[PDB]
């Protein structure tokens, strides 16, 4: 995931 | 080499406090809802995904004031083509001076920690706001935690984080406090  | 440059002369003399994205002043999903405050494309291999980014309560009043406060700095395990985005649609008031995406972070055991050392600055200057204690293990000292938030329209934490904050921001050696 680009997030976390 | 260090991840920042020197503070800027009007920075100098503050504390550098390092600031978490995802959980802590947002929370974005791939599931899209209708009341998100921002919309961001990504690309991933080719293909645009739409994240939807909800805005913690009080982010506003509460980056506005840090930013005052403090030399702030956004530390993020995230990708910049998510979480550049997001600065940038957050951030009105210029409090972060810089920011960090996961390159920046050191994997370690599986996770991606955010080594304060790496930064170039006094330890005992600064301070890290994180959701996850997995980020900052290797300092666990120089935080103030702060619970994860999703969705709670009622959250109050940012708010209510401020007057300590303040009374940090005054002080010579932030483990004087933390220890
Ligand atoms: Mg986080």
């Amino acid at each position: 995931s680009p997030t976390x | 080499q260090y991840l920042l440059p020197e503070a800027k002369a009007q920075d100098s003399d503050k504390i550098c406090v390092v600031i978490n994205l995802d959980e802590t002043l947002v929370h974005s999903s791939f599931k899209p809802v209708n009341n998100a405050d921002f919309i961001i494309p990504v690309e991933i291999d080719g293909v645009v995904h739409q994240v939807y980014v909800l805005k913690r309560p009080h982010v506003d009043e509460f980056l506005q004031r840090m930013g005052e406060l403090f030399e702030c700095v956004l530390f993020t395990a995230s990708l910049a083509k998510y979480a550049d985005p997001v600065a940038d649609l957050l951030d009105k008031w210029g409090a972060f001076r810089a920011r960090l995406f996961r390159e920046s972070c050191v994997f370690h055991r599986g996770n991606y920690v955010k080594d304060l050392s790496r930064l170039g600055r006094d330890l005992r200057r600064v301070l890290i706001l994180d959701n996850s204690p997995a980020s900052y293990v290797f300092h666990p000292d120089n935080a103030v935690p702060v619970a994860s938030w999703f969705d709670n329209m009622s959250d109050t934490e940012l708010h209510d984080l401020l007057p300590f904050f303040e009374q940090l921001s005054r002080v010579d050696d932030v483990y004087s406090v933390l220890r």
